[PDB]
């Protein structure tokens, strides 16, 4: 063990943590923890691991911070693979998106995992006559969100991009990588390989308490965006990145949030609390409110009309 | 409730209504809305007042003659100087000092300020104090602003012997008659031909200033130096207050009749004043009037 | 107010004409009361027979007749029968409600007469056992409904401790009532002779024992 | 066939209720009114109150408080619910028919119930005593002796008295009640072949109802 | 006080509109002790003034308190010699431009009107260095852009030439109010020189600094419907205006004295100046009537 | 449900001169923060009486807790019906003597009281009938008392018949109300009747009618009218506010829990030309019902 596991774990949280200036009192806390001998009595790792992690929390609020005493971890590496074909990735996708024109001329589109740049633009010719061509000439969209528990950060401009204007470009998301010491900035772009959906259709976002990651932060930022209609369950409230660090040579991890999103609407974050639905309803009833408030809606402007004159 | 108003209305109004020749038609009128089926609809003393109050203004045009609530009954008769409480040593200059206020303003303009009429025989006893602290110091003015935006009147029995300073010292200038109904008073006012001390004369400019607040005899003298040609009257639309009416409770109701039992009839236009306030000449909220009437000297 | 009134008793004898009225206190009789005439019969038999003032019922006789006679309805009978004696209810309708008169009682006189039959019952001696003792004078059969029961003691007639019951009409039209005379255990032992004396229209029928 | 048959509690309590049921037949109630009498013991006929088929009511105003009528339509009942008993409230209670379907309109309380008999009083059901009535002069009068069974002390009316069960219908009387502070005495009489008593067995079967007791008494010489 | 009553009768006196004076007696009594409270002359000059237009609408009538004028007196010529009609010729030709520009059209810069006078005794000598030069071309530019001065007396001379002999025309009425007196103007059927007839087109330029007679020309050739004026409103003179002494006294009432009554509209150049029919700055007048006339 | 409402109320509500402006604002609200039936119910009511004023127009729920059922209405009245009217002459003037209490109040003040308006086919079987018991006896009085606070009312169809008992026998008939019933085009004219059948009370004497909480349809429109037309004086409480003016239409939208709105398809345009927006109408002298007959005897008595 030593005194010199304590300072070695707070080194590790100290310099990946996603929010820094949050953190004071922290370096006067791990110096007292070094000297404190009850922490010190204690020959146990994991109870030694849950005192640590419980000490954390009554000193950062924070209750995504962990530290563990995980003995025979192996981490489950990548899996070795020949060359993957353009056309075999574009079969990959199909099998995680249903594409559906739903009665009442209305565009549904589940997606089960939001795909990165690299593949967006790589596979994204391939792609573009069998889900978007299919779903561009309906008069609303629904995107089913309800089962994403998946996605890359780079994939964010892709969506939105498609459902905004061109000009003037728009800075979605900015994210912060504290190990890269890095923001990253997320922003539409003006030509696409596709048409644009415009910004007169409706745009309907259903989520689920399930629904996890990049495709909470694509809801929240539509939403902020006032593009498109929330309808479900508050989402399940995800973190950007979550890293899980070995201590030294020790058997010991820390477990830490080093990345974050600062929206540059509302200055907050989709993570932790999720995002609020504009309409509650249950995540198996969704889709069915959608359909019916994009169908009022649609009637509206005839009752005017009429009512006019 | 209707008839024993109605009775009691027209026996009311053909004793004490200041215009008698009106009468025949009332009485003709007043009984015809029950006749043709008119007094069916109101079952309220405040529908019994607003009934009678429409056909009244449609019959004689007279704002004095209405029917209200008996809350609404005057207030209580002003309370000025009376003669019984004048002081008998001749330091009683002291009190006309503080009862008018006269200054000499910028460019010989003469400024009178008094905030009450007290009664003429309260004015006999003042009068040679009256001399020292008015009519001589406003000798050597051009013109002059006499200030009644916070005089509520009270009697109008001085008001004659007041506008006699503004006038001809030999002319009898009729003033106003008073018709009191409740006799057959036909009571032609005049000036007096005699004042004690220095008449300011018919000659040089009169600005009388009025506000909301100003009363009774107040209005009176703000009324006939308008009528007569003498003074420009400054200010607001006076409170409509004069001595002119009297009040008939309605036996068995919460309602009364005021009743004009005077009328006053102008000399010098012919007119019947109906009362409801002096209408100026110059219309001015009352903080503005003295600026006004500063602004008519410097060009005229 | 809005009291209805009828002769309370009339007589008639077969083959006459009676006519029965029947007053409003409130004014006259109008055809917007619709005066209806019920009949009781004894032993609480309603009858309808006359509606809305001269509407005779489908079953009752011709013989009955209703008017409105001056400021009065009228029920008349016209050649009375034996079997017309009962009580004649009247009712006027007041736009929400109906108010009963009083009843007329009507008797017709030569109707059959008959006697009475008498029994004399001694008290049990289970009775005897509680220091009680009954006599019991039964009557039937008589007609008309009326009779005069007087009870001797030891020839010496008794003041007190009876009680008569009210004549009952029977299924034959005759009539049925009871006599009780109420001693004590030891009175009964007292005295020999008891005697149960009905009195119906003129005769006598006594009945005694020891 | 119109019926009409009423059934209520016997004996009440004064300043208690009374509730009372008019069970009719061979009309309905959804097309015909029902009215509501009372005749109070030597006293004329009281109406009070009407139920019409739409299920207007209108009621004597003098009763008008205390008095209540409903109906069930589907059960074919009328019923009066009458408060703050008197004793003065002891009645026959009768239901009539309404009627007013005429060659020209009257209204007519056409057809009558039977009636009920209700006694509003604060006295205590007691059971009766049951005495037999043998001739004592044990001599011939003629072919039929005449037995009896004395009724005594009973509250409230009424006493059912049979003979041999029923089988003894010949020349039965039951002579009406007499009522002496509250209790009512009573007397039967059967007339049978003088040859058969005592031979043969005569027996009075006394029931009262709101005791629930029955009393048999075997009358011998 | 004896000051203000001086005043306002050589006001009521002069004014070239008396009609318009109703309530201004009323005023001139009201003598206000605040104006008699006044020891600074110029403040009293400013304040009369100001009262003047709260009572008159006109801002050119002035009260002004003028201590060390002296108005320049006319030079005296005659002792020197009388000036010959040749050396008037001279002096005229010096106050006009006559050109044909190219396209044959008549151009005349006239920078001072010349009155009846000078028009009748001094024509003769100029008949031929003016008017027989232009008088062949198909159209006529007069310019006025910078013509700030000229006599009453001199536009019937200018509107005769270009308008018919018959009937005679009344072209202006002006009343002079010192004078008590109209003064009619009117077309003269015989002239000197030929007429340039009513057909050839006749533009007439303008600036905002047009100012005076030349106003009054340009106003009754448009009313007429015999020009077409091209530039800016004019500046909107006044026929004249005088500057009067009140008694022995340095105070000096200006006063509009005489006014035009056109008979056309009823109305006046006079204020508010003649509005152009076409539109256009002053620099660019000349290019736009050239244009206007090569287009028709 | 914005859909549906801007639909029915465009075909359907009274006042379709507001129709325009209710088209413009509706669907223009910030609906961001209501997910609730009462939320939406809450707030459209709040927009649609700001913009309309007309308190007749409201968007109501059922209770939550049991959505078969709601705030929407009972059940129309059941009076007298014409299939039901006897034949028998001395039935139908003992049904029309507990149909009208008639009294003679000392000081000879009548009094009159019935709890119920029959369609006019009901009254007109009943009229001859009537007179005997309510026309005639009440001739020899100087003022009239009419009891309306046990009147549920019932059918409006003979409110203008009887009124006229109480205005001039004359030709023309006065103009009582016109009612406009958006539905169709109605704009239809109520006058009085030019005859009666029976003596009529006329237009001269006192007229005073007694209101509760409990007087309903078509007794609040007979003494509105009464009202308007300064006929009589009005005493007791404000009265139900349920006129027969209106039609419930529901939401399709089960997602919103059972809403309904209750939307007025007639306006009622007095002779005085007053637009009556129900509610209740309002007494001239407001007391407590059990206090309004001694009210009006106080009226009468100090007159």
């Amino acid at each position: 063990f030593s005194p010199t596991l304590i300072a070695d774990m707070a080194k590790i949280f100290m310099d990946n943590y996603c929010s820094p200036e949050k953190l004071t009192g922290m370096e006067e806390a791990i110096d007292a923890a070094s000297s404190n001998t009850e922490i010190l009595s204690i020959s146990d790792p994991t109870m030694l691991a849950n005192v640590l992690t419980d000490g954390v929390k009554k000193t950062i609020s924070d209750s995504r911070v962990k530290v563990t005493y995980e003995p025979d971890l192996i981490l489950a590496a990548p899996p070795a693979m020949p060359d993957i074909p353009l056309e075999h990735l574009a079969a990959m996708i199909k099998g995680t998106v249903k594409v559906e024109i739903l009665e009442g001329n209305i565009g549904y589109l589940k997606i089960q995992h939001i795909i990165g740049e690299e593949m967006a633009q790589k596979v994204g010719p391939l792609l573009l006559e069998y889900i978007w061509d299919k779903i561009l000439p309906t008069s609303a969209m629904i995107l089913d969100f309800r089962s994403t528990v998946t996605g890359e950060l780079s994939g964010i401009p892709y969506i939105v991009s498609y459902f905004t204007d061109p000009e003037p470009l728009i800075h979605i998301d900015s994210v912060y990588d504290r190990t890269a010491d890095l923001t990253i900035e997320l922003w539409s772009m003006p030509t696409l390989l596709g048409k644009r959906y415009g910004t007169s259709k409706p745009l309907i976002i259903l989520t689920s308490k399930d629904t996890l990651g990049i495709a909470e932060d694509v809801a929240y930022c539509l939403k902020n965006l006032k593009r498109a209609t929330i309808v479900g369950e508050n989402t399940a409230g995800g973190t950007v990145k979550m890293s899980k660090m070995k201590v030294g040579d020790t058997d010991f991890y820390v477990t830490v949030p080093v990345a974050k999103s600062i929206n540059p609407i509302t200055g907050k974050s989709w993570e932790i609390n999720g995002v609020a639905p504009d309409v509650d309803v249950a995540a198996e009833d969704a889709l069915d409110a959608a359909i019916a408030i994009i169908k009022l809606r649609a009637e509206i402007p005839a009752l005017a009309q009429a009512a006019a004159t | 409730s209707l008839g024993e108003l109605v009775e009691g209305t027209g026996r009311l109004l053909e004793a004490h209504y200041a215009r008698p020749e009106v009468v025949g038609q009332m009485g003709a009128l007043l009984r015809a809305k029950l006749a043709q089926g008119a007094y069916r609809t109101a079952v309220d003393l405040e529908s019994l007042a607003s009934q009678l109050t429409a056909d009244l203004q449609e019959m004689s045009g007279d704002h004095r003659l209405l029917v209200f609530h008996s809350p609404g009954e005057m207030v209580a008769e002003e309370a000025p100087p009376p003669p019984p409480v004048v002081p008998s040593p001749e330091e009683l200059s002291y009190l006309i000092e503080a009862l008018f206020k006269t200054e000499v303003l910028p460019g010989q303009l003469g400024y009178l300020r008094f905030d009450a009429m007290a009664e003429l025989e309260t004015v006999k006893a003042v009068g040679p104090q009256l001399v020292q602290l008015v009519w001589q110091k406003l000798v050597d003015t051009a013109a002059l602003v006499v200030d009644l935006r916070y005089n509520p009147g009270s009697y109008s029995t001085a008001v004659p012997l007041l506008c006699s300073y503004f006038f001809e010292a030999e002319p009898r200038r009729h003033l106003y008659s008073v018709f009191d109904r409740a006799t057959s008073r036909v009571t032609e006012v005049w000036t007096l031909p005699h004042v004690t001390g220095q008449r300011y004369g018919s000659h040089k400019d009169l600005y009388v200033l009025v506000s909301h607040t100003s009363g009774s005899a107040a209005e009176a003298f703000a009324h006939t130096m308008q009528d007569l040609q003498r003074a420009t009257i400054i200010g607001e639309p006076t409170a409509g207050g004069a001595l002119s009416v009297g009040i008939y409770q309605v036996g068995s109701s919460a309602l009364y009749a005021s009743m004009p039992t005077q009328m006053a009839m102008s000399a010098s236009t012919g007119e019947a004043w109906d009362l409801a306030g002096v209408e100026p000449d110059i219309t001015v909220p009352m903080s503005v009037a003295l600026s006004t009437a500063r602004d008519i000297v410097t060009l005229r | 107010q809005a009291v209805v009134t009828q002769e309370s008793a009339l007589t008639t004898s077969p083959g006459e004409t009676v006519t029965l009225t029947c007053r409003s206190s409130t004014g006259a009789v109008t055809t917007s009361n619709y005066a209806n005439w019920v009949q009781e019969k004894p032993d609480h038999l309603f009858t309808g027979l006359i509606g809305g003032t001269n509407n005779r019922a489908p079953g009752v006789p011709a013989r009955f007749s209703g008017s409105l006679i001056g400021d009065k309805a009228a029920l008349t009978i016209t050649g009375a029968q034996t079997e017309d004696e009962a009580i004649y209810f009247c009712a006027l309708w007041y736009s929400n409600h109906w108010v009963f008169g009083g009843g007329t009682k009507l008797t017709v006189l030569g109707q059959p007469k008959s006697s009475p039959s008498v029994t004399l019952f001694p008290p049990s001696s289970e009775e005897l056992e509680t220091n009680k003792a009954t006599l019991v004078c039964t009557i039937t059969d008589f007609y008309p409904g009326v009779v005069t029961v007087d009870w001797k003691v030891d020839g010496t007639p008794v003041t007190q401790g009876m009680e008569t019951t009210q004549p009952s009409k029977q299924s034959n039209n005759k009539y049925m009532a009871s006599s009780y005379l109420t001693l004590t255990a030891r009175a009964w032992e007292r005295h020999s002779s008891y005697s149960c004396q009905v009195t119906h229209e003129g005769h006598t029928v006594e009945k005694s024992l020891s | 066939q119109v019926q009409l048959k009423e059934s209520g509690p016997g004996l009440v309590a004064p300043s208690q209720s009374l509730s009372i049921t008019c069970t009719v037949s061979g009309f309905l109630l959804i097309s015909n009114g029902v009215h509501w009498v009372r005749q109070p013991p030597g006293k004329g006929l009281e109406w009070l109150g009407v139920i019409w088929a739409g299920g207007n009511t209108n009621y004597n105003s003098a009763l008008m408080s205390r008095v209540s009528i409903s109906k069930d339509n589907s059960k074919s009942q009328v019923f009066l619910k009458m408060k703050s008993l008197q004793t003065d409230d002891t009645a026959m209670y009768y239901c009539a028919r309404d009627f007013y379907d005429y060659d020209v309109f009257y209204y007519a309380m056409d057809y009558w119930g039977q009636g009920t008999s209700v006694t509003v009083s604060s006295a205590k059901t007691t059971p009766p005593s049951v005495y037999p009535l043998a001739p004592g002069s044990a001599a011939q009068t003629n072919s039929m002796v005449t037995l009896g069974c004395l009724v005594k002390g009973y509250f409230p009316e009424p006493v059912t008295v049979t003979w041999n069960s029923g089988s003894l219908s010949s020349g039965v009387h039951t002579f009406p009640a007499v009522l002496q502070s509250d209790l009512y005495t009573l007397s039967s009489s059967v007339t049978v072949p003088s040859s058969t008593w005592p031979s043969e067995t005569v027996t009075c079967n006394v029931a009262h109802p709101a005791s629930s007791t029955k009393v048999d008494k075997k009358i011998v010489p | 006080p004896t000051v203000l009553q001086t005043a306002g009768k050589l006001v009521a006196d002069n004014y070239a509109s008396p009609e318009l004076g109703v309530k201004m007696a009323a005023e001139l009594s009201g003598l206000q002790s605040r104006y008699a409270r006044v020891t600074s002359e110029a403040a009293l000059a400013e304040l009369l003034q100001a009262d003047l237009q709260v009572l008159s609408g006109d801002p050119h009538l002035k009260t002004a308190h003028i201590p060390e004028d002296a108005k320049d007196r006319i030079p005296g010529i005659v002792p020197m010699q009388i000036p010959s009609p040749e050396v008037f010729e001279d002096l005229i030709k010096f106050s006009f431009h006559t050109n044909v520009l190219e396209g044959n059209v008549g151009y005349l810069r006239f920078d001072m009107f010349g009155d009846c006078e000078l028009l009748t005794q001094v024509s003769e000598l100029l008949v031929e260095h003016v008017w027989k030069k232009i008088v062949h071309t198909d159209a006529l530019i007069v310019d006025m852009r910078f013509n700030i001065g000229g006599p009453t007396s001199s536009i019937s001379a200018l509107c005769s030439y270009f308008f018919d002999e018959g009937p005679p025309i009344l072209l202006d009425k002006i009343y002079n109010r010192p004078n008590n007196s109209v003064s009619e103007l009117w077309t003269l059927s015989q002239l000197e020189g030929e007429r340039y007839g009513s057909k050839k087109s006749m533009v007439i330029l303008t600036s905002t600094l047009t100012a005076g007679a030349a106003e009054e020309f340009t106003y009754i050739m448009k009313r007429l419907g015999r020009a077409l004026v091209i530039g800016e409103v004019t500046s909107g003179g006044c026929q004249p205006p005088q500057t009067y002494h009140v008694d022995d006294t340095d105070l000096y009432l200006t006063i509009p004295t005489a006014r035009s009554v056109g008979a056309a509209d009823g109305s006046s150049w006079e204020g508010v100046g003649v509005v152009p029919d076409v539109a256009v700055p002053a620099e660019a007048a000349l290019t736009r009537a050239q244009e206007m006339l090569q287009h028709t | 449900v914005i859909q549906r409402l801007q639909e029915a109320l465009r075909e359907y509500y009274t006042l379709v001169d507001r129709v325009p402006a209710l088209l413009s604002h509706l669907a223009a609200m910030d609906l961001s923060s209501v997910v609730s039936e009462d939320d939406l119910v809450t707030k459209l009511n709040a927009g649609l009486q700001a913009v309309s004023e007309d308190p007749r127009l409201q968007v109501q729920v059922v209770r939550p807790k049991e959505a078969s059922s709601g705030p929407e209405e009972e059940a129309e009245e059941p009076p007298e019906a014409v299939p039901e009217v006897p034949e028998d002459e001395a039935v139908r003037r003992a049904l029309v003597d507990s149909v009208f209490q008639v009294s003679v109040l000392p000081g000879n003040v009548g009094y009159l009281r019935f709890d119920s308006f029959a369609d006019a086919s009901v009254l007109e079987v009943l009229g001859p009938y009537i007179l005997h018991q309510v026309w005639e006896p009440l001739q020899d009085t100087e003022h009239l008392i009419m009891d309306l606070r046990q009147n549920p009312g019932g059918p409006s169809s003979a409110v203008p018949l009887l009124l006229s008992y109480f205005q001039s026998p004359d030709a023309s008939p006065v103009r009582l109300f016109s009612t406009y019933d958006r539905r169709t085009n109605i704009t239809r004219e109520h006058f009085s009747q030019t005859e009666l059948l029976g003596r009529p009370y006329g237009t001269q004497r006192g007229v005073y009618l007694l209101t509760s909480h409990r007087t309903a349809t078509a007794a609040e429109e007979l003494a509105f009218l009464m009202q308007s037309l300064g006929w009589a004086t009005l005493v007791g409480e404000i009265t139900a506010g349920s006129l027969l003016h209106t039609h419930t239409v529901s939401l399709l939208e089960t997602p919103e829990g059972g809403l309904a709105l209750t939307v007025p398809v007639l306006t009622f345009i007095d002779n005085h030309g007053e637009c009556w927006l129900g509610g209740g109408v309002v007494p001239d002298a407001i007391v407590l019902a059990e206090e309004a007959l001694d009210r009006a005897q106080e009226v009468l008595e100090f007159h």
